[PDB]
C-alpha cells in the first residue's frame, strides 16, 4: 500500500477539512448560526494549521524534507516556512473579512464592513438586494471559499509534481476568480474585476499546463526532481524543456504579476473586495512565489544559463513599468496595485540569484511585504466616503493623517517600508533580496532595482503628503472602525511591519535555515 | 538663470520624463480584457527569449 | 563599561516617543519634557567627550555587538576625533533648536492636538539617527540610520513649514532619498566583493575590519569597482550634504521648513553627508578617492563660489542663508578632499563652526522674519533702531560667517584654504575670492535689513518688529559664546580633532607635503 | 507519420485557442477557447506519455479535463452575475476599471 | 519514429476536422456554431485520444465534452441568442491585427521549439496498456496522485459554491407561483 505521510500533510489536510467542514455549516446549519460557526470554524482551523507547520517544522529539523504522497508533495524548509507565512496572511485575511458593520438600530448587520454583498446573484441596485441588506442576510460562503483558496495555496510551494501544482493552481483560483465579484459597494466595479481575473487567470492556466506538457515531453517525468535529474543528465530534449520552462514562467508570473502579465492586478486589486484584495495580494503573491522558487531551484536550475537572461528581461520590466506606472495614479488602492508589481518584481530579482542566499531572501521578502501589504490594504478598507464607499479617490485623502494621526501613521508606516525606508521591514526585506542578486552576479538588477525604488519613492511619499501635509478637504472621508477583528489586524500587521525592520534577525535565521530545497 | 533653468532645469525635466512615461504606460491600461490578454499572449516573447538564449544571445 | 554611546543615541529615540505618547492637554510638560532629554542627551555627550583621550586608540567607548549576521552587519558603536565632533556639535545644538521652535508648532491644528508633541518627538528622533549614525561603526548601520534620519526631517518639513511645505519635503525627501538608494546599490557592491574576497571569512560591513583590510593591502579589489562603489557613496553624500549641482532641493526646503527645522537640517544633518564622506568615502576607497580628488575638488569649489554669488542674488532672507550653507559645505568637502592634515582638521572645525554659526544666523533671521510677515530682503529697514539686541546678534552670526578671525569659522575657512593649497593653489585662490563674496553677501543684506529709515510697518503698525525676547536670547547667546570661544581658542576642538585626521591620513596613505624651501 | 504531427496539432489548436481569446468578445465563446486550449494541452500530454511509454501524461490529462470542466463552471457562474446585472455577456463591456 | 499508414490517416482526417472546429470557435459568427464546432474539436480531439492508445481518455472526452458544450449551447441561448449574428469587427482600434499577430508568432515559436522530438525515440505504449489502459490508469491516480485526485473535489466544491453564490438567485427574487400569482387581489381576473 502506499505510505502517507498525514502528519507532514497536517497543516494543508486541516485547512481542508475546516473548508469541507464550512461547507457542510452552510449545508446543515440555520441561518442565525451559520456565520458564529464559519468563522470560529475557520479561524481556529487556520490557527490549528498553523500549530501544525510548527510541528511539522520541528520534525523538519531532522531530514532535510521528506516527500509525502509518493513524490507530488514535499514538506522541506521553504515549503513549510511559506506555508506558515500563508497561513498567517490568511488567518489575518479571514479576520478582515469577517469583520460586519460597526453598528446600526436594527440587528441586521451583513458582514458588510468586509465588502461583501449581502446576495451576490442579486443584481446590484435592484429591490432584491435593498431587501437582503435590511434583512441583514450574509453570504457565508465566502469562508469556505476562502480556506479553499489558502488550501490550494498552501498546497503551491508544496507541490513537488507538475500535476499537483497545476491542480493547486486552479484551486486557489477559482475561489478568488469567486471572491472577486462579491464586494458590497461598487458591485459593477467588483464583478468586472472578476471577469476580468478568471478571463486572465484561465488563459495564464492554460499556458500553463501546456508548460507542463511541454516539460513532461522533455523529461518523460512530472515529479520537479525528475524533471532536473533528467535536464542535468542531458536525457531530454532540452528544446521542450526550454518551451515548458517558458509556458511554465508565464503562469506564475501571471499569478505574482509581471509586466508582460501584470495588467490584470490593478483592475482586480480596485474591483476586488478590499479584504479579499489585502488576502490575495499578500498571500497569492507568496504561494506563486514559492512554486516560482521550487520550479527554478529544484526542477530546472540546470537551465539557469538559459532562462537567467529572460527573468532579467521580466525583472527590469516589472521593477520599471510597475513603478513608472504608480507615479501618475490618482487611486490609492489603484496604485498599492502597482506597488504590488513592483515588488513582485523586486523579489524575482532575489528569485534571479540562483543561490540559496536567494532563497532566503525570497522567503523573507515574501513575509515580509505579504504582512505590509495586508496591513496597508486593510486600512484602505476603512476609509469610508460619506455614501459608505471606500473612498478610494487620492485627493480624498488630503489631511485624513490629521484627522485620524494613528491610521495616518500606521498607513504611513506601511508607505515607507514598500518605499524600502531603513528600519522598516520593507528595507531589510529589500537588501535581502539585492544583496542575494549581486552575490549571483546580477548586480545591474541590483542598480536597476535602486533606480525603480527612487522612482516609487515619489508616489508612495506622495500619499504622506496628501495625508498629513495637506488641510483636509470639507467632504473627507471618515473612518469605520468597524469591529476588534479590523483593529487586531491592523495592529498586528504594523507591529510585525515595524519589529521585522528594526529587529529582522528573527525570522531571518528562520529564512536562511530554510535556504535548501529538497532537491 | 543657471539655478532657476539649468541646474533645478536637469531635475524638472526627469520629473516630467517620469510623468510623460507614466502617462503613456498608464493609456496601456485600457481596461480591455482582451488587451491584457494579448499583453499576456506577449509571452511569445518570453518563449522567443528563452529559445534564442541557446541561439547564440 | 556602560554602553555609553547606545544610551546616547537611545535616550532622543525613547524621549521621542514618550513625548508623542504624551496626552494632547500636556502641551508645556511635553516642551520641557522634551527639552530634558535634549539636555541629558547633551550630559551623555559631555560625559563621553570627558572620557574620551584623543591620545588613546583611534576609536574609543567601541560597543559591539550581533544584529544580523545574516548581512554581516554587527551592532558596532564607536567614536573617534571626528565622530566626537559631530556627536558635540549636534547634542549642544538640539536643546537650542527646541527652545528655539519652542512655538513653532503652536499654530498647527488638527493632528489629535499632537501637534506640539509630534514636533518635539520628530526633533528628537532628528537627533537620535544623527547621533547614531555618527557614531555607527557599521557600514550597513550607518547607512541605515543615515537613510532613515530622512523619513523624520521630511514629515517635519512637510508638517509644518510655510505654504510650498508640501514641494519642499517631496524634494528634500526624494533628492536625499535617491541620493540614498545610490548609496545602497554601492553598499551591495561592497558586500559582494568582501564576499569574493578572501580577506574576510564572508560578506562583512564592520568598518573597521575593511579600512584595515584596504589598507593593508590584502583586500586588493579592481579599481574600476571601487571607482563605482565610491561614486555611489559619493553621490549620496553629495545629496546629503549639498555639494554643487546637487544643493538645489536645500534652498526650498530650508525656507519652506521651520527656521528650528532648517537649522536641524542644515548645522546638523547636514553634516551627516559631509562626515561620511570624510570617513567612508576615503577610509574605504583610498584609491578611487585619490583619483577623483580632481573632479570633487573642482566640483567643492564651484560650489563655494556659485552658493556665494546665489546668496548675493537672492531676494529672500532665509534662501540667502541657504545658500551661504551651499557654499559653507563646498568649503567642508574642499577641505576633506585636498587629503592634507590642515585640509580635513579646517574641514571638520569648520562642520562645527558652520552648524554653530548658520545655527545662530539662521535663528536670528527666523526671529525676525516671525516679526513681520515676510522674508523678502527689501521688506526690511532700520530695524537696528527698533531692535538694537537683534540686529547686533544677527550682525555677530553674519560676521561668523563671514569668517572673521574673532569667530571660529575663520579659524576653519583659514584651515581649509591652507590645506588647499599645498596640494591645488588655483583652487585654493579661488576658493578665497569667498572671503570677498561672503562680505558682500552679509553686509549688502545687513545694510538692507538694518540700516537706513525705519521702513512701514517696522517700528509701528499692528506687526512691529519687537526686540529679542528672553527665550530668543537664550538661544542665540550660547551660540554666539561659542563662536567666539571656538574663534579665539579653538585648541581644544583640533587637540580631539588632530589625532583622528592623523589616522585617516595615516590610513589613506597621505601626508601634507613638504615645504619646498 | 511522424508522432510530432500530433504535437504540431496541439500547438495550432493552443495557439488558435489563445487567438480566440484575444478576438471574441462573448464570454462563452471565451470559455470555448479556454477549452480549446486545455484540450490541446492534453493532446500534448496524450503525445508525450505514448512516447515515454507511460500514462501518467493520461492522468493529467484526465486531471486538466477537470480542471477545465470547474473552471468554465466558475466562469459561467461569473458571467451569469455580470449578465442580470449588465444584460450584456461582452467581456469589452466590463470595461470600467482602466488606466 | 513513424506510426501507422491506418493510424496517419487517421489523424490526417480527425485532426483536418479538429482543426477546422477550432478555427470555427474562433470565427464562427454564430454563438451556437461555435458551440458545435467546439463539439466537433472535442469529438475529435477524443478520437486522437484513441488512435493514441488513450480508449478511455478519449471515451470520457467524448461523453464528459459532449454534455458541457450542451451546457454551453443552453447558456449561449440564454445569454447571447438564439441566431444571434455577431458582427466580429474590431472594436478596439487596431487589436484585430495584432492579436492575429501575436497568436501567429507564439504558434511559431512553439513549434519551432517542439522541433523533431519523436526522432529521439517513441516508446510503443503496448507496454503500458498491457493489463488494461483503464487499469493502468487507476493503479497511477490512487497511488502516484493520489492527491490530485482528492483535490478535484475541491475543485467540484468549489465550482458548486460559486454556481450558488453568484447564479443561484435567493427568495427575495423567487417568481411568483401560479397558485400566488392567482390570487393577487383577483390575479388575472378581474
Amino acid at each position: 500500500t502506499p505510505s502517507i505521510e498525514y502528519g507532514l500533510l497536517s497543516p494543508m489536510l486541516i485547512v481542508f477539512g475546516v473548508a469541507i467542514a464550512g461547507v457542510l455549516i452552510e449545508a446543515l446549519a440555520p441561518r442565525q448560526s451559520r456565520y458564529p460557526l464559519q468563522v470560529t470554524l475557520a479561524l481556529g482551523g487556520l490557527i490549528a494549521t498553523v500549530v501544525a507547520v510548527v510541528f511539522v517544522a520541528r520534525g523538519l529539523s531532522g531530514t532535510p524534507g521528506r516527500p509525502a504522497v509518493l513524490g507530488a508533495v514535499v514538506l522541506d524548509a521553504p515549503a513549510v516556512f511559506l506555508q506558515g507565512t500563508i497561513a498567517l496572511v490568511g488567518i489575518l485575511g479571514i479576520m478582515l473579512i469577517a469583520e460586519r458593520q460597526k453598528a446600526t438600530v436594527s440587528a441586521g448587520e451583513a458582514r458588510g464592513l468586509e465588502d461583501f454583498t449581502p446576495q451576490a446573484s442579486a443584481v446590484a441596485g435592484s429591490v432584491a438586494e435593498q431587501l437582503a441588506t435590511k434583512t441583514g442576510v450574509m453570504q457565508t460562503e465566502v469562508f469556505p471559499l476562502t480556506m479553499f483558496a489558502i488550501g490550494g495555496m498552501l498546497l503551491f510551494p508544496a507541490a513537488d509534481d507538475l500535476l499537483t501544482m497545476f491542480v493547486a493552481l486552479e484551486v486557489l483560483s477559482l475561489p478568488l476568480y469567486l471572491l472577486c465579484g462579491l464586494a458590497r459597494r461598487r458591485r459593477l466595479l467588483s464583478q468586472e474585476a472578476a471577469l476580468k481575473y478568471f478571463l486572465l487567470g484561465a488563459f495564464s492556466s492554460a499556458f500553463f499546463i501546456y508548460g507542463a506538457a511541454m516539460l513532461y515531453g522533455s523529461a518523460g517525468t512530472l515529479d520537479l526532481s525528475g524533471i532536473a535529474e533528467s535536464v542535468a543528465a542531458g536525457s531530454g530534449n532540452t528544446s521542450l524543456a526550454l518551451l515548458g520552462v517558458a509556458l511554465l514562467l508565464v503562469g506564475v508570473l501571471f499569478k505574482v504579476g509581471a509586466v508582460p502579465f501584470h495588467s490584470w492586478i490593478p483592475d482586480v486589486y480596485q474591483g476586488a473586495p478590499t479584504s479579499i484584495t489585502a488576502f490575495m495580494a499578500a498571500a497569492t503573491k507568496i504561494a506563486a512565489f514559492g512554486a516560482m522558487l521550487r520550479i527554478f531551484y529544484v526542477a530546472v536550475p540546470a537551465l539557469r544559463d538559459d532562462w537567467r537572461p529572460v527573468l532579467w528581461a521580466i525583472a527590469i520590466l516589472t521593477m520599471v513599468v510597475g513603478t513608472v506606472t504608480a507615479v501618475t495614479q490618482t487611486d490609492v488602492k489603484r496604485m498599492l496595485a502597482y506597488s504590488a508589481v513592483a515588488h513582485s518584481g523586486f523579489i524575482l530579482t532575489g528569485v534571479i540569484a540562483a543561490n540559496p542566499a536567494g532563497v532566503s531572501s525570497t522567503l523573507f521578502y515574501l513575509f515580509a511585504y505579504g504582512f505590509s501589504t495586508l496591513g496597508a490594504f486593510a486600512v484602505v478598507g476603512l476609509i469610508r466616503n460619506a455614501a459608505g464607499d471606500e473612498e478610494t479617490s487620492m485627493a480624498q485623502w488630503a489631511g485624513l493623517g490629521r484627522r485620524y494621526p494613528i491610521v495616518g501613521v500606521v498607513f504611513s508606516l506601511f508607505l515607507l517600508a514598500f518605499a524600502g525606508i531603513p528600519l522598516t521591514s520593507g528595507f531589510v526585506s529589500k537588501f535581502a533580496v539585492f544583496k542575494a542578486a549581486g552575490e549571483g552576479g546580477a548586480i545591474p538588477l541590483v542598480i536597476i532595482g535602486v533606480i525603480a525604488s527612487a522612482v516609487a519613492a515619489y508616489f508612495y511619499v506622495r500619499v504622506i503628503v496628501l495625508m498629513f501635509f495637506t488641510e483636509p478637504p470639507d467632504d473627507a472621508p471618515e473612518l469605520v472602525v468597524p469591529s476588534g477583528l479590523s483593529t487586531a489586524v491592523v495592529t498586528v500587521t504594523a507591529a510585525v511591519t515595524f519589529a521585522l525592520g528594526a529587529l529582522p534577525q528573527p525570522l531571518l535565521d528562520l529564512a536562511n535555515s530554510a535556504e535548501t530545497f529538497l532537491h | 538663470t543657471v539655478d532657476d533653468k539649468a541646474v533645478d532645469g536637469t531635475a524638472g525635466g526627469l520629473a516630467a520624463l517620469v510623468s510623460r512615461t507614466s502617462d503613456a504606460l498608464r493609456q496601456v491600461q485600457t481596461g480591455f480584457a482582451r488587451s491584457y490578454a494579448l499583453s499576456m499572449l506577449g509571452g511569445s516573447a518570453l518563449v522567443v527569449a528563452a529559445i534564442l538564449a541557446v541561439q547564440l544571445w | 563599561t556602560f554602553p555609553w554611546l547606545t544610551v546616547l543615541w537611545a535616550v532622543p529615540v525613547v524621549g521621542a516617543a514618550v513625548v508623542i505618547l504624551l496626552p494632547a492637554a500636556q502641551q508645556v510638560l511635553a516642551k520641557w519634557l522634551a527639552l530634558a532629554v535634549s539636555v541629558l542627551t547633551l550630559a551623555v555627550t559631555a560625559v563621553v567627550a570627558i572620557g574620551f583621550d584623543p591620545a588613546a586608540a583611534q576609536y574609543q567607548f567601541v560597543e559591539s555587538h550581533r544584529w544580523i549576521p545574516s548581512f554581516g552587519t554587527g551592532y558596532i558603536l564607536g567614536v573617534d576625533g571626528i565622530a566626537l565632533a559631530l556627536v558635540v556639535l549636534t547634542a549642544v545644538l538640539v536643546p537650542l533648536l527646541i527652545i528655539a521652535g519652542w512655538n513653532d508648532a503652536s499654530r498647527q491644528t488638527g493632528l489629535a492636538g499632537r501637534s506640539v508633541q509630534a514636533y518635539l518627538a520628530l526633533t528628537l528622533a532628528v537627533e537620535g539617527m544623527v547621533l547614531m549614525s555618527l557614531v555607527a561603526l557599521d557600514i550597513l548601520l550607518f547607512y541605515v540610520f543615515f537613510e532613515a534620519m530622512l523619513i523624520p526631517m521630511y514629515f517635519l518639513i512637510g508638517g509644518f513649514g510655510g505654504e510650498n511645505r508640501s514641494r519642499a519635503a517631496v524634494k528634500f525627501l526624494l533628492y536625499n532619498l535617491f541620493g540614498g538608494l545610490i548609496m545602497l546599490a554601492a553598499v551591495i557592491g561592497l558586500y559582494v566583493v568582501t564576499a569574493g574576497s578572501d580577506a574576510f571569512a564572508a560578506g562583512t560591513f564592520d568598518f573597521r575590519e575593511i579600512v584595515a583590510a584596504v589598507s593593508s593591502g590584502e583586500f586588493a579589489v579592481n579599481p574600476a569597482i571601487m571607482n563605482f562603489l565610491f561614486l555611489g557613496f559619493m553621490f549620496a553624500f553629495a545629496v546629503k550634504a549639498p555639494l554643487w549641482p546637487f544643493h538645489r532641493w536645500l534652498p526650498d526646503a530650508a525656507v519652506e521648513a521651520t527656521p528650528a527645522s532648517a537649522v536641524l537640517m542644515m548645522a546638523v544633518m547636514d553634516k551627516v553627508g559631509t562626515f561620511g564622506m570624510l570617513r567612508y568615502c576615503l577610509q574605504l576607497f583610498p584609491d578611487a578617492s585619490t583619483y577623483f580628488r580632481p573632479v570633487v575638488i573642482t566640483l567643492a569649489a564651484i560650489g563655494i563660489v556659485y552658493g556665494a554669488v546665489l546668496a548675493i542674488g537672492q531676494t529672500d532672507v532665509m534662501r540667502l542663508i541657504a545658500y551661504t550653507s551651499i557654499s559653507h559645505f563646498g568649503f567642508i568637502i574642499l577641505g576633506i578632499f585636498v587629503m592634507t592634515s590642515q585640509g580635513q582638521s579646517g574641514s571638520t572645525l569648520y562642520m562645527i563652526n558652520h552648524g554653530i554659526s548658520t545655527a545662530a544666523l539662521f535663528l536670528i533671521a527666523g526671529f525676525l522674519v516671525s516679526r513681520r510677515g515676510s522674508r523678502l530682503i527689501d521688506s526690511y529697514g532700520g530695524v537696528q533702531k527698533v531692535a538694537p539686541v537683534l540686529a547686533g546678534t544677527f550682525l555677530v552670526a553674519g560676521l561668523a560667517t563671514l569668517s572673521l578671525p574673532g569667530l571660529a569659522p575663520f579659524i576653519s575657512e583659514f584651515l581649509v584654504l591652507i590645506g588647499t593649497f599645498t596640494r591645488y593653489p588655483v583652487v585654493a585662490v579661488f576658493a578665497a575670492t569667498a572671503l570677498v563674496l561672503s562680505a558682500v553677501y552679509i553686509l549688502w543684506t545687513y545694510q538692507r535689513m538694518m540700516t537706513g529709515p525705519v521702513r512701514d510697518g517696522i517700528g509701528d503698525g499692528d506687526r512691529p518688529v519687537r526686540d529679542l525676547v528672553p527665550r530668543e536670547l537664550v538661544v542665540v547667546a550660547p551660540l554666539l559664546a561659542l563662536l567666539l570661544v571656538l574663534g579665539i581658542y579653538p585648541k581644544p576642538a583640533l587637540d580631539v580633532i588632530n589625532p583622528a585626521v592623523e589616522h585617516t591620513l595615516t590610513t589613506i596613505g597621505q601626508t601634507d607635503p613638504e615645504p619646498t624651501v | 507519420m511522424n508522432p510530432d504531427n500530433y504535437l504540431y496539432l496541439s500547438a495550432l489548436l493552443f495557439t488558435i485557442g489563445a487567438a480566440g481569446v484575444l478576438l471574441r468578445r462573448n464570454a462563452i465563446v471565451m470559455f470555448m477557447c479556454v477549452e480549446l486550449m486545455l484540450n490541446a494541452a492534453n493532446l500534448a500530454f496524450v503525445n508525450f506519455s505514448r512516447m515515454h511509454g507511460q500514462l501518467d501524461g493520461q492522468v493529467v490529462a484526465f486531471f486538466t479535463m477537470v480542471v477545465a470542466a470547474c473552471e468554465v463552471v466558475v466562469g459561467l457562474a461569473i458571467i451569469m452575475a455580470i449578465f442580470r446585472t449588465r444584460r450584456s455577456a461582452s467581456v469589452d463591456d466590463a470595461n470600467l476599471l482602466k488606466h | 519514429a513513424r506510426t501507422s499508414t491506418s493510424e496517419a490517416v487517421v489523424f490526417w482526417v480527425v485532426g483536418t476536422v479538429a482543426l477546422v472546429g477550432a478555427i470555427g470557435v474562433v470565427a464562427a459568427r454564430k454563438a451556437v456554431y461555435s458551440a458545435v464546432f467546439l463539439a466537433c474539436t472535442m469529438i475529435s480531439l477524443a478520437v486522437l485520444y484513441i488512435a493514441q492508445d488513450a480508449p478511455f481518455l478519449g471515451v470520457v472526452q467524448i461523453v464528459v465534452y459532449t454534455g458541457a458544450v450542451m451546457m454551453l449551447f443552453l447558456f449561449v441561448l440564454m445569454l447571447i441568442g438564439v441566431d444571434l449574428t455577431e458582427s466580429l469587427v474590431e472594436t478596439i482600434k487596431g487589436h484585430r491585427i495584432a492579436a492575429l499577430i501575436a497568436g501567429a508568432g507564439f504558434g511559431i515559436l512553439v513549434i519551432a521549439g517542439i522541433g523533431n522530438v519523436s526522432v529521439a525515440g517513441f516508446s510503443g505504449l503496448a507496454a503500458a496498456n498491457s493489463g488494461g489502459n483503464v487499469e493502468g490508469l487507476a493503479a497511477l491516480i490512487f497511488t502516484r496522485y493520489l492527491w490530485a485526485f482528492e483535490l478535484t473535489s475541491a475543485l467540484l466544491i468549489t465550482a458548486a459554491l460559486g454556481a450558488m453564490v453568484l447564479a443561484h438567485r435567493e427568495r427575495f427574487e423567487r417568481r411568483k407561483t401560479q397558485r400566488e400569482l392567482a390570487i393577487e387581489r383577483f390575479q388575472t381576473g378581474g
